């Protein structure tokens, strides 16, 4: 019984941030990376299904990315994934949510797993897209924004609770193997802030630089800016001046 | 050409994002030609003729499937449908829940552009752009899709503008194709726990989010929120770990704060579906330490300060 549990290291920008002479992203040097929060979740997840079963469960978690995200897959193997999966190559650098799916599910082919989880998107670019691609690529069933999983390893069904807008939910009986994309809240992640990583290259998954990177992506970036953005009025000074300016707001609203 | 939009409905009801599309699709197309062509897919859809005959839409196909509301399966297969009989140019999802569950999937078997959560979208000359956000919405990326007959994008919601009055499109109906959905929809669920004030009726807010840290910080902002004449609200981190009630959630997933005229954000980063539930507030204060916090993008108000502190000092002031 296995567990696949794809994660993304996302960045995070420092202040001051500036973009890239190219004008297509912003400068590296003021990132600051780390794991996905949704992967924290997803995680812990898999995690809860492994110590509710009496039955082996293989978790085992995977990202495609450059070198950098080794430090985010030990951090998972030390909160207890039993394996851990890099993929890259440098042509691999531009691809979309689209394109990661189709790599993901060439590591998915060949392990084999009895469900995959996915975050619901990520907290950098936001496309909430990766994971849906690749249940597409596997032709799996599938189901976004899960705050509520019933399964047992080796059922052939589960139950899931979607969270739609508006305080509701809704269960939904799936078929699995499935892909999950799961959402912030489902459980409370237990480690909230010697065995390598394994590393994967685009040939070792029968992949190229033509099926990967920027050029086979659904959409071409044309340029990334700061752009201008509304601008509160900033009350300056003391404790004691912000709050008597609050007040002050309070009592001409009423 | 086709601007094909992707109509949603849940419990009997349209969900308004639907005329935002149309807005959208109107906006977008280069010519007066060019047709809008809006589909609503439920086994039960045909209810909806009458709120999806509205200005703007020249053709309303209404698409009978194997289930009442939202499907995958079934969605992606049927709008597979609709492209294939429409030829749009552009097809237009709301970045809704449903949407997630389907949209990336549509677009991962065909050659079709395809972009997320976008809120600019315009013609430069016969080259579609659109614009979404990048790093935590600190950035505009702007992408295009070269070669690409076909686009498909989802929309951000709140942000392209209904079009007001009635229309008269030529309404079809269609079923869907005809492939067994791997998954079949149970009960709706209410979000659980108390229910003892309705905050869409509520006009004065003090909101905390995850910058409070432990529970036991929870209590002096629900002190402050008293001796202020305010109702207490949050951000979903704050309700996810069980702190305050799910129904006093702001936001996406929430409840939209709908008479609020005054929201006391503190604490609260300001992602985009937490905005949903209260980026129309008259007069919003945000409460931050991180001056890079998206909500002081849409605050009348700004203090980088510990909020710890301007409780207190808050308190004090109001004794
Ligand atoms: C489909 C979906 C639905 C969603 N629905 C909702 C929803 O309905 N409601 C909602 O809220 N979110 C929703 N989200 C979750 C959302 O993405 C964010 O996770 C959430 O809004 C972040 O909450 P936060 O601002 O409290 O926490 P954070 O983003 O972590 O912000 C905490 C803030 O506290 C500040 N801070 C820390 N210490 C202090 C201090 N001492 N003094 C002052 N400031 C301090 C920080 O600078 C930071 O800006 C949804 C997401 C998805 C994908
Ligand atoms: N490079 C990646 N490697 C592995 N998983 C990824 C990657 N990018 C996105 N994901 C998955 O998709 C989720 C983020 O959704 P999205 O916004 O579509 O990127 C993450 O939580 C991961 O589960």
């Amino acid at each position: 019984m296995k567990i696949l549990v794809a994660v993304k290291q996302t960045a995070a920008l420092e202040e001051d941030f500036e973009i890239r002479e190219d004008g297509m992203d912003v400068d590296e040097d003021f990132m600051m990376y780390d794991l996905n929060e949704w992967d924290d979740f997803s995680l812990e997840e898999a995690m809860k299904i492994k110590e509710s079963s009496d039955t082996d469960v293989e978790v085992v978690v995977v990202s495609v990315g450059p070198d950098r995200v080794d430090e985010s897959l030990r951090k998972c193997l030390a909160k207890g994934a039993d394996r851990a999966v890099r993929v890259w190559d440098d042509a691999a650098e531009g691809s979309d949510a689209i394109v990661v799916g189709r790599i993901l599910t060439e590591v998915i082919k060949k392990e084999a797993p009895d469900m995959v989880f996915a975050g619901v998107q990520s907290s950098d670019q936001a496309y909430a897209s990766t994971g849906i691609s690749v249940a597409s690529y596997l032709n799996w069933p599938h189901a976004a924004v899960v705050a509520d999983l019933q399964y047992k390893p080796g059922d052939n069904k589960a139950v899931i609770r979607r969270e739609l807008e508006g305080g509701m939910l809704q269960e939904v009986e799936i078929n699995c193997p499935a892909v999950l994309t799961i959402q912030l809240g489902i459980n409370k992640p237990r480690y909230a802030s010697t065995k390598p990583i394994e590393e994967v290259s685009l040939a070792d998954i029968g992949l190229s630089a033509n099926d990967v990177g920027a050029a086979q992506s659904m959409s071409r970036v044309r340029r990334m800016y700061i752009p201008e953005k509304g601008r509160a009025t900033m009350i300056e000074g003391t404790i004691s001046e912000q709050a008597a300016k609050i007040i002050q707001i309070i009592n001409e609203f009423k | 050409s086709k601007i094909l939009v992707i109509a949603e409905h849940r419990r009997n009801d349209l969900r308004p994002v639907s005329l935002e599309l149309i807005g959208a699709a109107n906006g977008l197309k280069k010519s007066g030609e060019d047709k809008v062509v809006v589909a609503v897919i439920g086994s039960q859809a045909d209810a909806f003729v009458p709120a999806l005959s509205v200005n703007g839409v020249d053709e309303l196909v209404v698409v009978k499937g194997s289930s009442i509301d939202f499907d995958p399966d079934v969605f992606e297969a049927s709008v597979s449908a609709l492209i294939a009989a429409h030829n749009p140019s552009v097809v237009l999802l709301p970045h809704s829940v449903d949407s997630l569950g389907y949209a990336s999937s549509l677009a991962s078997k065909t050659g079709y552009g395809f972009a997320t959560d976008v809120y600019i979208v315009e013609y430069q000359g016969d080259e579609l752009v659109a614009t979404r956000g990048g790093y935590n919405q600190k950035v505009n990326v702007e992408v295009d899709f070269p070669g690409k007959s076909t686009v498909v994008l989802t929309i951000r919601p709140s942000v392209f503008k209904p079009l007001e009055g009635a229309g008269s499109p030529v309404v079809s109906n269609v079923d869907a194709p005809s492939v067994q959905s791997r998954s079949q929809n149970k009960d709706y669920v209410e979000v659980g726990g108390g229910n003892d004030i309705d905050i869409t009726t509520v006009d004065f807010i003090m909101s905390i989010g995850r910058g409070i840290g432990e529970e036991t910080n929870v209590e002096q902002f629900r002190e402050l929120a008293d001796e202020a004449g305010a109702t207490l609200c949050c951000s979903a981190p704050i309700a996810d770990a069980g702190w305050l009630p799910k129904s006093r959630q702001v936001g996406q997933s929430g409840k939209v704060v709908g008479s609020c005229k005054l929201y006391v954000a503190m604490g609260i980063s300001g992602s985009i579906q937490h905005m949903a539930g209260m980026k129309h507030v008259p007069t919003i204060i945000a409460v931050n330490t991180d001056p890079g916090a998206s909500i002081f993008t849409i605050a009348k108000y700004g203090i980088v300060a510990d909020i710890f502190d301007i409780e207190e000092e808050l308190k004090a002031q109001l004794a």
